[PDB]
């Protein structure tokens, strides 16, 4: 026995969101839409790093990246089209053994639980991530096949009840635990006063002269579809001392806090799947982690 | 065979050449290689020496530097000495 | 012991101010805001560089801006927002083993003055630094959840007592020790006289380039949102050899000045953060400094 895995393994993304693009509207006025622009300002800081101080003289002085509200408007718009995406179990390129015991392990997990986690990170606005920062109101309209539904300020890090997110929670895990497909429209308005600086996605560089460079499109400042789909799977609360949701990965490992928090207590993604292919019993919360990583993509070859 | 009973011209009996400026020529008291001096000032380094980093896998201890100077051979001078914290000069 | 600072520990700005926009108004007609307009006059004259002599013969058509008041407003308006936030103490890149000690090291800080401080550094007219020169009056406008401060007569130096920046003070020290924010719409009128000349905030320009470049939205002068953001943090009255308030920076660090204060004689928030993760007793002020770094914000690591 002890199927062990292909060494090819790897499952696709089955929550692909779009690039985030940011507008500007007035809290009333939510139809006249302008696209905020990414602009460049330069800085004069004061070249404080943590080591030496003999340089905490002269001017740090570079240029960087910036998206401001326009004075006359004060609510951020934040457009994304989020695709759940079916056939959750099979391997987009892995084998057809250790997939389909994987299948049939995971065939009793509760896809409510999951896509009611996934619609409330949508509809909470946990795709914002510094744009909430001093938020007045956070409205959330999620247009799924043609039913608007309108979210309030609904509290993020716990996952209270809430009829309508489990009425779209209702397709979405009718669409994950089967075949087919359901693409959500999310429109945030966030009351960020007139002018806030709003953030936009980051982007890496080598040899820019932006010390910060913010995601464009065409100018337009936009958030990255990765950024919003590792907000999508924020739903990890089942690891060891489970205190806050973190993003779903293979071993429970956020880059920011340096440290992962699934890795070297047998609680990662791979032992648990190479449990459930094997034949020992897995628990419900454990299940829907394995389920939510498959619905997440990676290779879990090696 | 160096440090001979002879008076040779580098040798230590020396006679007759304590007249001439040789034995302080050819017997050069700390007679060391070109030596140049890479000075650090105030983080900035001066010549070719580019700081890098160390792999961090083992150090006890490491004390930084600021202020103070490397004495670096004329051969190595051609390359980057490539000052780091843990350990001084080396080629790469 | 011995808990060595991550070097990914950053902190997020809680104090985030709008971009000043500058307006024309007369004294007893407040309402009646014109858009202080950025003229530009052109300046013939041949270039003079050290790495081109052969270039000085002919070139550098130069126009550089100004900007004054109209010749029928005598009063400036200086509108911006400022937006304090709370969980000062949470890291954004650094994590919770270094972050969660400064948390249970720096609860004892007194907002209270911290917000005192940042509410008169807004008041008073730290933030209008080359315009509240030569006014013979000064008027601060904090429209704040529906509530109207007036102040008249404060000297920007000395954090002399008030009961309307007090008040304003509570709010903004609920927010900055708990959770949340506060936003406080900060209009600035001063009487500089009829057709006085502005100060706008400036462009880093070039060597060369043009002689100044003033800030401008949508071609309307203003003042830059860091550059308020200096003000507001300019709080530092305990470092050694106090005599002025100084922008909180890690190393008490002015630029302008060709000195830093706090650099060297151990009292940089560096050496007082793992004085306070190593848990040795800081009194009031620098543990107040450190919290105001927080609040500022800014990587610390290495």
């Amino acid at each position: 026995t002890k199927l062990k895995a292909p060494a090819v393994l790897a499952y696709s993304r089955k929550i692909n969101p779009t690039n985030a693009l940011m507008f500007a509207v007035n809290w009333s006025d939510r139809d006249n839409t302008t696209a905020v622009m990414v602009g460049t300002k330069t800085v004069a800081g004061t070249q404080s790093v943590r080591g030496n101080p003999n340089d905490a003289d002269k001017g740090n002085i570079q240029t960087v990246n910036f998206a401001n509200l326009p004075h006359n408007k004060n609510t951020l718009l934040v457009k994304y089209n989020v695709k759940f995406v079916g056939d959750v179990f099979k391997a987009e390129l892995g084998g057809g053994e250790y997939s389909n015991t994987l299948q049939t392990a995971l065939e009793n997990t509760d896809f409510g639980t999951l896509a009611y986690r996934y619609v409330y990170n949508i509809a909470a606005g946990r795709t914002l991530w510094r744009n909430r920062v001093g938020a007045e109101s956070i409205e959330t309209v999620i247009t799924v096949n043609d039913q608007t539904f309108t979210f309030s300020d609904l509290l993020v890090n716990e996952f209270d009840e809430d009829v309508d997110v489990a009425e779209i929670a209702d397709m979405v895990a009718g669409v994950l635990s089967g075949e087919g497909f359901v693409t959500l429209k999310v429109e945030h308005y966030m009351l960020l006063g007139e002018g806030s600086e709003v953030f936009p996605s980051q982007e890496f560089v080598e040899n820019s002269k932006l010390s910060k460079q913010l995601f464009d499109l065409n100018g337009q400042a936009a958030m990255h579809d990765q950024k919003i789909g590792n907000a999508i799977r924020t739903i990890d609360t089942w690891y060891e001392d489970a205190t806050t949701p973190i993003a779903v990965e293979p071993y429970g490992s956020v880059v920011r806090n340096g440290v992962a928090y699934r890795a070297g207590n047998k609680t990662d993604l791979f032992t648990l799947m190479d449990g459930a292919v094997n034949g020992k019993s897995l628990t419900e919360e454990d299940q829907m982690f394995v389920t939510a990583n498959l619905i997440r993509g990676g290779v879990f070859g090696g | 065979d160096k440090l001979t009973t002879d008076i040779a011209d580098t040798n230590v009996f020396v006679g007759g050449w304590q007249l001439t400026a040789n034995p302080h020529e050819y017997c050069k008291w700390r007679r060391g290689t070109k030596n140049e001096d890479l000075v650090l000032t105030d983080g900035k380094w001066s010549g070719n020496v580019t700081t890098t980093k160390p792999i961090q896998s083992k150090i006890w201890r490491k004390w930084q530097g600021e202020n103070g100077s490397i004495t670096v051979p004329e051969y190595l001078l051609d390359k980057t000495i490539c000052y780091n914290d843990f350990y001084g000069g080396y080629e790469n």
